[PDB]
C-alpha cells in the first residue's frame, strides 16, 4: 500500500499516496558507539525537542524552473533548539528524514528528481582556483538557485545543473540516494539518511555532509490558469541528533 | 651462501605486480577505521543502479538537461517509431552512463542489460510503446514489423509507470570487446507506438518518457585498461 | 582458495537458468523507478532462457584490481646549476603530495566520496646526459611530514634526516620503492569535502582544509659535477588494502587545479565527452 | 610461496585477498 | 640455484629500516651492563611529568626567568581576566616545554592535557580563580561570563595551593596534527579572578601563580618528524 | 606478539570511562606540586567523562623508534689531487667518531644522561665527476681503535688491516652498511660528563674525558687516475638495541663546539625559540 | 614422476618384438587408403623382426616443447630526435601485437587451425651510442588493450598507465620478462579464419577480423639528452600452457604480410623448396 | 639476509627456458575452454597420418599435380624399372612430406617407416609390381635381382589397392641425423615390374599409382632446431 | 625445487607438465 | 619471516622488542 | 644444502657423486 | 641460520667454531 504516515517529534506528517520510502545506503540513523568514538565529553541530546519535523520555507515549481538546493547541517541553522545546540556546541552529529510534499492533480504532467549527497563539494562558475565562498554554501531555509541572479563578484558556485554543479553528468546523480515525484503516481518522496562522514562527529558550522537537490526533469505541465501555484515544500528531521564541546556560542551570518 | 640465479625480469617494474615494499614509518599504528554507512566493494554494485540515458542525442539540446528526455508526441500515422540507440555500451549515447563511463575501464564486457523506461506523462493519459532489441546480424530496423519479429516486449502504460526491457546475450564469442569492433556489434534496441497517446480533454498532448539502463546479474567486464571517455588535455593548475 | 583465488575464481556470477512461458498476472517486468530503487529483473523473467552454467568471475571487479595499480601522479625535475650550487630554492625539489596532480589516476578514485589505503610509492628516477659523462650521481629522496624544517637550500640540516625518512638511489641500483601506512588524522582519506577553514568569508573550501599530508623534498647529493645534467624523477602510486564508501558519478568535464571541482575552461565552452546525433531514429 | 611477511609492518604486504 | 627475482627496493637505502649488517668487531663481548637507578623506555614517561610554562611570554622578561611567573595583582574592577595562551601544543608559550619540545618530534597529537597552576603567594593571603577551557569552535573570550560557559574549573586558594585543570579531549578526528593547522585547532584555556586576592594587613598585594603542563594517561602521538624548535644555523666546530 | 607486534598494538594507553557528577569532599583536583611529584588527575574526575575505548599505541613512543633512525653524523671529503698522490695527510681522510659533530641526531639522544646500544653504521660514498670519465674508483674505510698507527699518509702500512676493519666499496656495488657492538670500557655511552682528566688546572672536562673510540680512515686505493674528481662519503648512524636512562631537558640554544654545552654566541645575542607577545590576555 | 620426468621419459615408444614367418591368409599389407584412414602395419608384420626394447621419448615431440621456444616477432625501433622532441608521432613507437610479422615462428604455428596459451614476453633493448656517452636511458613499454588512448606522441597523458600496464627497464637491470594470460573473447586464439567483418562487398576477411589484441607502445622516458642514440627493443615471444586443434600441412611458399594467406609474389614465379630430378630412375 | 653467491648464468636469457614471471593483468579470468573436436598433444600424431608424395620430381610435372603421381607403363622389356627415391627423409621427393616438412625441425630421426602404394589404374586392370628398400651400405641398385636380394615386398595388384611397404630400422647408430650425411645415409627404395600391366580390351594402357609415406610406432625425433625447407626471403608486409 | 609458484596468478608459471 | 639472525653476532640483528 | 635440482633437465646439475 | 655448507669442500665453510 502507498500510504505513509511518520512521526517524528511533537510532530507527524502524512501521505495518501507515496514511492516507498529510502534509507541512505541501506543504514538506519542511529547514536555514535564508544567503539568509534572519539571525544572525550557526555554529548548533550535533545531528544523530541530537536529530532523533530521542521518545515522550511515553500518554493514554486516553473516552467522556468531550473532546479534549487538546500544543504542540511546549515538548511536548520534557525530550527529552534536544534539549531541553538548547533551554535552552542563545537561537535554535533546528527541523521535526517526528508519529506518531499509536491502536488498538483491528476490532469497535471511533471517530474522531479530529489537526491541528497554526500561531501557536495561545488564548483565555481569562474574558471580559475576560486572556491564556492560560504555564506553562499550557507543560505538557509531558503535554500539556494531557484533559477536566481547573482554579483559576479561573489566567490559564486554554479548554478549549473546538468553537470551536478559539481561537474559529473546529472543522471549518474541516481548513484546518490534518490527518487523522483513524478506527478502522475507520486505526492511525495521520503529520504532518511543516517551520519557518513570520515569522523564521529564533525563541526556542525563549518561542514555540511548532507546536501539534498531537488531537479525538474520533466517540466511542469498544465492546460490550467497559471493562478493554479503548484508549491514544492521540503520538511526535515534531525534523527538521532547528538551534540557536545558546549561553551559560549558562535555568531550568526 | 645459497648459490642463485638471477632471472630474467629481474630488477623491472610493472605498474601492476603484486609485490612487498620496507615500510618507512616503522611502528605506525594508523588511526581507527569507524563504521561508515555505505563501502563498496565491487564496482559490479554500481553497475547495478540504473542511471540515466542521454539519448535526445541531438544538437542544441545535448548540452541541457532534454539531453535525457524523449518527449512522446502526436503521430498523425501510426505504428510510427520513436528512438533507436545502439546496444554497444560504449557509444554515446550508452557511455557517459555510470556503466558506460566504466566499462571503458576495461577491455571486455559480457551478459545480459537492463533498459527501464519511466513515463513522466499525466495520470488521466494512456499509451501504449513496443520496444525491441534487434540482435546483430542485421541492420537497425526501418520498420516496427520488421523489428517485432526478434526479440522485444509491449509496454502497457498504466498504473505502473516503469516498463523493464531485457537484452538477453546473444553472442557468439563468449566475451565481447568494449571498443568499437564490427565484430563484437551488440546490435540495436529501438521503441515504437503499438497505439498511441490518448488523453482526454485539456491534457498536455506530448509527453516525456526518461530512460535507463542498469546492468543484470549476468553481467561481467574484465582486462582493465585506461579510459576513453575522458581526455585530460590538461594540464591541471594549482 | 588457492585454486579459487589462483585460478581466480573468487567472485563467481550465477547462471543463467532454463525458463518457460508466462501467461500470468504479476508482471515483474513493470516496477515504479520512481521509488529511487533499482529493478531486479533478469534474462529468466523476460524471455524463455536456456540454461547456461556460467564462469565469469568479478575478481578484477574489485576495489583492489580497479584501485592497486601503479599511477604517474608527479614528475619531480631538477635542472641541475653549477654556477650556484646551494642558494636558495635550488637543486633541490619540494612537492606537496596529493593524488590530483595527474588527471588519469585523480579520475578513477574521485567515483568514490571517501577512501582508505595504504600507498606504496616507486620512484623512476631518469637521467639526462646534457654533458660528455654523467659521473655517479647520487640522490637523497626525503619525506616532510607537516611541520617540519623544509630544505630552505640544498644543504640545510634537514638533510641530516636524524629523525625523518630519506631513501638513496645511486645510478645502477634499482627503482626505489617503499610502502606507507594510511597516513590521516580520520578514519578515512576524504576525496571530497564540503567545510572550510572557517567563518572567515576568506576561508578555505575544498579536499584540502583536510588533507594536508606533508611533502617530499628532492636532493642529488653527490655535490659539483663537472658535465651537467637533468634529473626526472618519476613518481607513481599504488594502493594496497584499499576500502571504499558511498560512490560517485565519474567525471566528464576535464578538470583544471586540484583540490577543487571547477570546470569553467578559460573562455572555450564547457566540453564534455557526449557526441551529437542528427536524429534520434537512426543510431 | 606466501604469507612471507618479510617485513614487520602491515602496511607493507602484498596486494589484499578477497573474501 | 634459486631462481630468484630482483624486486624494486632493492639496492635502496632507508633512514627508517629494519635489517641485519655483517658485525665488523666478531667475537665482542660488550661491557656488562650494571644496574643504573633510572633508566626510561618510553617517551611517555617524560610527558607525564609536568614541566614550566613561559607565559610571561612578554617582550624584556622572556629572556630572563620571570617568564615563569604570572602576577596576581590588584584588580580595581572586578571579574576581570589575567591571562590566555591557546592549547595547541606547539605553540610559544607551550612548545618549548618538555612536552611541546617533544611532540615537534612527531606529526599527529591526541588525548587530554593537565594544567596546574600554583599559588607562590602567601599564607594568610586568599584568592579565587576561574581557569576556563575554550574549545575549538569560536574565539578565544572577550568576558569571563562567555568563557564561564565552557569547560572550566574555580580554583580555590588555601592550604592547598595547587589546582590542577584538566582538558578533556574534544575533537572531530581521533587525531590533531601538531603542526599549526586551522583545522586541528585545540582551542583556548584563560584564567580570571572570582573573587579577589584579600590580604591582610602588611603582605604584599601582587603575588605569583607558576603554571604547568604534563600529559594524561589519554595521550599519546605519532609519525615521528624531525624538530620545529631547533635550526642549527651552524655548523659546530671543534 | 605477531597481530600485536605486526599491527602495533603493544604499548596500549587505557580509555575513558564515564562518569557522574560529584558533589563530594575528596578533591583530587587539589595536590601541592611542591612535593616535586607529578599529579595524577584524569579527565573522568575533573568533568563528566563518557566513554571511550581507545586504540593508540605507544609503540612509536619508544626510545627505539624514537632514536632507531639512520642520521648524517660526518661527511668525509676527498679533494682527490693527481700531482702529489701520498705526500703527508692527503688523499685519505681520518675522522674522530662521535655523534655530536651534527646537530639534529646530537640533539635527540641529549635528551637523556646516559645510553647505550649497538650502532649500524651506513656509508653513502657519491662520486662527483670533475672530469670527463671517472674511471673505476674503489674504496677503502678502515676503523681505527684508539692506539694504532694512523695512516700518515695514503698508503702506510696500516692499509693492510691484518687485524683492523676495512670494508671495501667499488663503484655499482650498493652502499656499505655494517653494525658495531656497544664499544665502552663502561657499562653505558657517557652522553654527558662532570669529570676531568686530572687535578691539573689545565685539565679536560666533558664528554671526551671519557669517551675516545677511535677513527675512521678513508682510501681511494684505485691509484693514480686521469680526468680528477671529489668524493664525499656521507656517514648514517643508527641506534638498534637501545637503553636510555635520566632524562634531560632538550637542547634550546643553538650549540658549537662539541663534547661540550657552551652556548655563548659570538657576539650575538643568545637566542632561543621562545616567541615575543604583545599581551598575555589574548593569545 | 621425477624420474620419468627428469630423465625424461615420460612418453615412451613400443618396442619392436620377434616375428617369424606367415604363410598366410590374412595380408595386414593390403589395405585400402581410399578409406581416408591410414594403415596399420608394422616391422614386425612385414618381416622377421628380431626384438628390441627401445628408450625414446616423444617427450621433446609435444606441442609444449615444439611450441615453448622464444622467437623474435617484432623489432621495435626508435631513431631518437632532440632537435624536436615530443612532436606528433615521435620518438615513441606503437605495434599492434601478432605473430605473424615474422615467419620463422608464425611458420610453426600455423601447422595448426586453432591454438592457446599463456604468453611470455621478453624485451630485450640493446642501446646503440651514437654519440660519444650515452647517459641513463630509462624506458617505459606500455600494453595498450583495445580501446584505449594511444600516445599522440612522446608524453600524452596515457603514460601515467592510472590502470595500464608499463614495464621500466634501465641500462645496466636485466632483461625486463612478463606473463600474460589468454586473452581471447573465444575459447581459443584463431590461428585461421574463414569469415569476414560483414556482408560488405568490402569487408575484411581473415585472421584480423577476430585477432585485434590491443597494442604495445614504448617510450624512453628520460628526457632530452645530448649526445644521441637509437635503440631497439628486439620483442621475444614463448607460449606456455600451450593446446592445439585440427593440425594443417606445413607452408612451403614464402608469405607476404600477415592475416592473410596470400603467396602470388611481385612477379617472380611462386616458390617451393621442391628440388627437380632429372630422372626417376636413379635417386 | 641470506648470504648468497650469484651464480655464473646469472641475468642471461635463453630462448629455452623454463621460468615464472609476473603476470601483468593480474586478477584476470580467461575466457572458459569449450570442448573442440580434435586437439592434438603429440607431432608424432602428425607424423603418422600418410601424406601423399612428389616423386615425378621432374622438370615441367614439378609445379604442376601430376608431380604426385606416376604412371605405370608399357614396358617392351621386361623385368625393368620403375622408380626410386632415397629414404633420408629429408630429401626432396621426402621432404615437403608432412613428415620431411617436420623432421626438419629436428635434428635427429630414428625408428621404421611407411611406404604405401595405390592404384589409380583400372578394375578390369591388372598388374605386379615389386618395391623393395636397399639398405645403405652399397648404391642404388641397377639391376632388380641385385635390389630383390634385400627387404622387399612383392605386390599384387587386385581388389585390394593398397600395399604398404615397411622400411625397417637398420643402422649402427641408435639414431641418424635429419641432416644430409653421409654417415647416416638410410639408403634407398625403388619399384620393378615383376610381371606386368595387362588389361583386356579397350582399357588405357598406361594408369597412375599414388605414393605415400606416413611413420611407424617406431618412429621418433629429437633436438629440435629451425627448420630447412623455409627460407624467409622477405620480409613480410602489411 | 618446484611446484613454488612464487607468483599468484597462473598465466605465471613454468611450462606446463606432460601426461 | 623473523629470527633468522644470518649473523653470528648479537650486535648485528634487526632493531629489538618491545615488551 | 644438496639435491636441490633447481633444474628440471638432468644435464643440468652438480658434477656427479662417487661411490 | 646455519651449518649450510652451501659448499661441497671443507676448507670452504666459516670460521670454525670454540670449545
Ligand atoms: O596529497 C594527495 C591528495 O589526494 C588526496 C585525495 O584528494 O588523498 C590522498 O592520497 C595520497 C596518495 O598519494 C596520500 O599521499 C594523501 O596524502 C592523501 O590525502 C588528498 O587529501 C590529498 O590532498
Ligand atoms: O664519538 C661519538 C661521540 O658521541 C658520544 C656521545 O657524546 O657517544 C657515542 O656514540 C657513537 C655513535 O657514532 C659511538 O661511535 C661513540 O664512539 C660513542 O661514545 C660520545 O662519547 C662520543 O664522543
Ligand atoms: O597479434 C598476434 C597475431 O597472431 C595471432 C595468430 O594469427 O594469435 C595470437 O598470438 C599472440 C602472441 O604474440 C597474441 O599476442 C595475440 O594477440 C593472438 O591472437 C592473431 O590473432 C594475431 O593477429
Amino acid at each position: 500500500d502507498r500510504i505513509m504516515q511518520i512521526t517524528r517529534g511533537d510532530s507527524t506528517i502524512s501521505s495518501d499516496d507515496v514511492a516507498n520510502a529510502v534509507v541512505g545506503y541501506g543504514v538506519w540513523p542511529h547514536y555514535l558507539t564508544p567503539q568509534d568514538a572519539t571525544a572525550i565529553n557526555k554529548p548533550t541530546q535533545p531528544d523530541t525537542s530537536s529530532n523533530r519535523f521542521y518545515t522550511l520555507e515553500s518554493k514554486h515549481w516553473n516552467g522556468s524552473s531550473k532546479g534549487w538546493w538546500w544543504k542540511l547541517p546549515d538548511a536548520l541553522k534557525d530550527m529552534g533548539i536544534f539549531g541553538e545546540n548547533m551554535y552552542y556546541h563545537f561537535l554535533g552529529r546528527s541523521g535526517y528524514t526528508v519529506h518531499v510534499q509536491c502536488n498538483a492533480s491528476k490532469f497535471h504532467q511533471g517530474t522531479l528528481l530529489v537526491a541528497m549527497i554526500p561531501e557536495h563539494q561545488l564548483a565555481s562558475a569562474k574558471h580559475g582556483s576560486v572556491t564556492a565562498g560560504y555564506k553562499l554554501t550557507h543560505p538557509g531555509e531558503a535554500g539556494r538557485d531557484v533559477s536566481q541572479e547573482r554579483d559576479a563578484s561573489l566567490r559564486q558556485p554554479s548554478d549549473d545543473s546538468w553537470l551536478n554543479f559539481d561537474g559529473t553528468l546529472l543522471g549518474n546523480l541516481l548513484i546518490f540516494p534518490h527518487q523522483f515525484i513524478n506527478l502522475r503516481s507520486n505526492n511525495s518522496a521520503t529520504l532518511i539518511v543516517p551520519y557518513v562522514n570520515a569522523v564521529p562527529m564533525d563541526s556542525m558550522l563549518r561542514h555540511n555532509n548532507w546536501c539534498l537537490v531537488i531537479i525538474p526533469i520533466s517540466p511542469l505541465r498544465s492546460e490550467t490558469t497559471s493562478s493554479n501555484i503548484v508549491p514544492i515544500t521540503v520538511s526535515i528531521s534531525p534523527m538521532c541528533a547528538e551534540f557536545s564541546g558546549a561553551r559560549a556560542k558562535n555568531i550568526k551570518q | 651462501g645459497l648459490p642463485v640465479y638471477i632471472t630474467p625480469g629481474s630488477g623491472q617494474f610493472m605498474t601492476t605486480d603484486d609485490m612487498q615494499s620496507p615500510c618507512a614509518l616503522p611502528w605506525y599504528h594508523p588511526t581507527k577505521e569507524i563504521s561508515i554507512p555505505g563501502e563498496v566493494k565491487n564496482l559490479i554494485e554500481m553497475c547495478q543502479v540504473d542511471t540515466l540515458i542521454p539519448v535526445n542525442n541531438v544538437g542544441n539540446n545535448v548540452g541541457n538537461v532534454s539531453m535525457y528526455t524523449v518527449q512522446l508526441g502526436n503521430q498523425t500515422g501510426m505504428a510510427q517509431k520513436v528512438f533507436s540507440i545502439k546496444v554497444d555500451i560504449t557509444s554515446t549515447p550508452l557511455a557517459t552512463t555510470l556503466i558506460g563511463e566504466i566499462a571503458s575501464y576495461y577491455t571486455h564486457w559480457t551478459g545480459s542489460l537492463r533498459f527501464s523506461f519511466m513515463f513522466c506523462g499525466t495520470a488521466n493519459t494512456t499509451l501504449k510503446l513496443l520496444l525491441a532489441y534487434t540482435p546483430p546480424g542485421i541492420d537497425e530496423p526501418t520498420t516496427r514489423k520488421d523489428a517485432m519479429l526478434g526479440t522485444h516486449v509491449v509496454w502497457d502504460v498504466g498504473l505502473q509507470s516503469t516498463i523493464s526491457l531485457v537484452v538477453p546475450w546473444v553472442s557468439a564469442s563468449h566475451f565481447r570487446l568494449t571498443a568499437d569492433n564490427k565484430y563484437s556489434m551488440a546490435g540495436y534496441i529501438t521503441c515504437w507506438y503499438q497505439t498511441n497517446l490518448v488523453v482526454p480533454p485539456s491534457t498536455p498532448q506530448t509527453a516525456d518518457m526518461l530512460c535507463f539502463v542498469s546492468a543484470c546479474k549476468d553481467f561481467c567486464l574484465r582486462m582493465a585498461r585506461d579510459t576513453d571517455l575522458h581526455i585530460q588535455s590538461g594540464p591541471i593548475e594549482q | 582458495n588457492y585454486i579459487d583465488e589462483v585460478l581466480n575464481e573468487v567472485l563467481v556470477v550465477p547462471n543463467i537458468k532454463e525458463s518457460h512461458h508466462t501467461t500470468s498476472n504479476s508482471a515483474p517486468l513493470l516496477d515504479a523507478a520512481e521509488t529511487g530503487h533499482t529493478s531486479n529483473v533478469q534474462p529468466e523473467d523476460a524471455i524463455e532462457t536456456r540454461y547456461v552454467i556460467t564462469s565469469q568471475t568479478r575478481d578484477e571487479m574489485s576495489i583492489e584490481s580497479f584501485l592497486g595499480r601503479s599511477g604517474c601522479v608527479h614528475i619531480s625535475r631538477i635542472k641541475v646549476d653549477y654556477t650556484d650550487y646551494n642558494g636558495q630554492d635550488i637543486n633541490f625539489t619540494k612537492w606537496k603530495i596529493t593524488l590530483q596532480e595527474m588527471a588519469q589516476i585523480r579520475r578513477k578514485f574521485e567515483l568514490f566520496t571517501y577512501v582508505r589505503f595504504d600507498s606504496e610509492i616507486t620512484l623512476v628516477p631518469c637521467i639526462a646526459g646534457r654533458g660528455d659523462d654523467i659521473g655517479h650521481i647520487v640522490m637523497q629522496y626525503m619525506y616532510v611530514p607537516p611541520g617540519a624544517p623544509i630544505p630552505s637550500k640544498r644543504n640545510d640540516f634537514s638533510w641530516q634526516s636524524g629523525t625523518n625518512m630519506s631513501i638513496f638511489w645511486q645510478h645502477g641500483q634499482p627503482f626505489p620503492r617503499f610502502s606507507i601506512p594510511f597516513l590521516s588524522i580520520a578514519s578515512a582519506y576524504y576525496m571530497f569535502y564540503d567545510g572550510y577553514d572557517g567563518d572567515n568569508t576568506s576561508s578555505k573550501y575544498g579536499s584540502v582544509v583536510t588533507n594536508d599530508m606533508g611533502t617530499i623534498c628532492s636532493r642529488i647529493v653527490t655535490e659539483k659535477q663537472k658535465l651537467s645534467v637533468v634529473i626526472t624523477t618519476h613518481i607513481y602510486h599504488k594502493a594496497k588494502h584499499t576500502k571504499a564508501w558511498c560512490p560517485r558519478p565519474p567525471r566528464a568535464v576535464p578538470y583544471t587545479h586540484s583540490h577543487v571541482t571547477n570546470y569553467m575552461p578559460e573562455t572555450g565552452d564547457v566540453t564534455t565527452a557526449i557526441v551529437r546525433r542528427n536524429t534520434i531514429t537512426t543510431a | 610461496y606466501f604469507n612471507i611477511n618479510y617485513f614487520k609492518d602491515a602496511a607493507s604486504s602484498g596486494a589484499s585477498r578477497l573474501d
